[PDB]
């Protein structure tokens, strides 16, 4: 596939790169959980100038 | 201003010759590069990684 030919001559050929794949996904976030006050911003009856 | 070299006036005349009476066996160094560092680049993993 690299040489675009069905007959490959004698030699050593750089073809691709080996790489070990990741096995699982880990997500690390802060443990603190607080309900975020978006209601004070967007549901306010009066805004400023 | 740089000095090009030492002044040396050769005593030329039409009937005088200078003949060496001795010699020095001089060894000198000449350094010549031959090869480079052989490098290989994975183009996809350089540009994009994974
Ligand atoms: C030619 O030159 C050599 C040196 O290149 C002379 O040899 C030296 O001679 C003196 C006096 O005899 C010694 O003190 C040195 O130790 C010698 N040096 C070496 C390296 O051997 C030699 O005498 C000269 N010959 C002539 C005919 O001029
Ligand atoms: C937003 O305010 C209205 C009154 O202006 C209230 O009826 C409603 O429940 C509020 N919504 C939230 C999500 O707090």
């Amino acid at each position: 596939c690299t040489l675009k030919s069905f007959t490959v001559e004698k030699g050593i050929y750089q073809t691709s790169n080996f790489r070990v794949q990741p096995t699982e996904s880990i997500v690390r976030f802060p443990n603190i959980t607080n309900l975020c006050p978006f209601d004070e911003v967007f549901n306010a009856t009066r805004f400023a100038s | 201003t740089m000095s090009l070299g030492a002044e040396n006036s050769v005593a030329y005349s039409n009937n005088s010759i200078a003949i060496p009476t001795n010699f020095t066996i001089s060894v000198t160094t000449e350094i010549l590069p031959v090869s480079m560092t052989k490098t290989s680049v994975d183009c996809t993993m350089y540009i994009c990684g994974d």
